[PDB]
């Protein structure tokens, strides 16, 4: 064959179309969402429920000595 | 006669030697004891500062 780049055009088109109509799962419809929501929770479990928009800081003390 | 002179000889020098050796030891050993304790203290804390840096950076 011969069309190399004319095929790539055909693929290209839809990439922009979706981006310029963003909303939900993008023409996917709810179906992408239903998985996503679980996945995002699961990843929280790997780091525990520590907030990620906070900065942590604490003090630290002393024990018995000699 | 000669027996008592050598016998007394051991016993009188003994009580000295031992006590001058005891005296010399306690000076350096007691200063060492103090020293070692300071040692052990300092360590722990730089550790405590060090550990916090690793922990929070993680």
């Amino acid at each position: 064959l011969d069309p190399v780049q004319k095929l790539f055009v055909d693929k290209i088109r839809e990439y922009r179309t979706k981006r310029q109509t963003s909303g939900g799962p993008v023409d996917a419809g709810p179906e992408y969402q239903q998985d996503l929501d679980r996945e995002l929770f699961k990843l929280k479990q790997m780091y525990g429920k520590a907030d990620m928009n906070t900065f942590p800081n604490f003090t630290f003390e002393d024990p018995k000595f000699e | 006669q000669l027996e008592e002179v050598k016998q007394a000889s051991i016993k009188q020098i003994q009580d000295a030697i031992d006590m001058e050796k005891s005296q010399q030891a306690l000076v350096q050993k007691r200063h060492y004891l103090f020293d070692v304790q300071r040692n052990n203290i300092a360590m722990a804390l730089e550790v405590t500062y060090r550990e916090r840096l690793h922990r929070v950076y993680r």
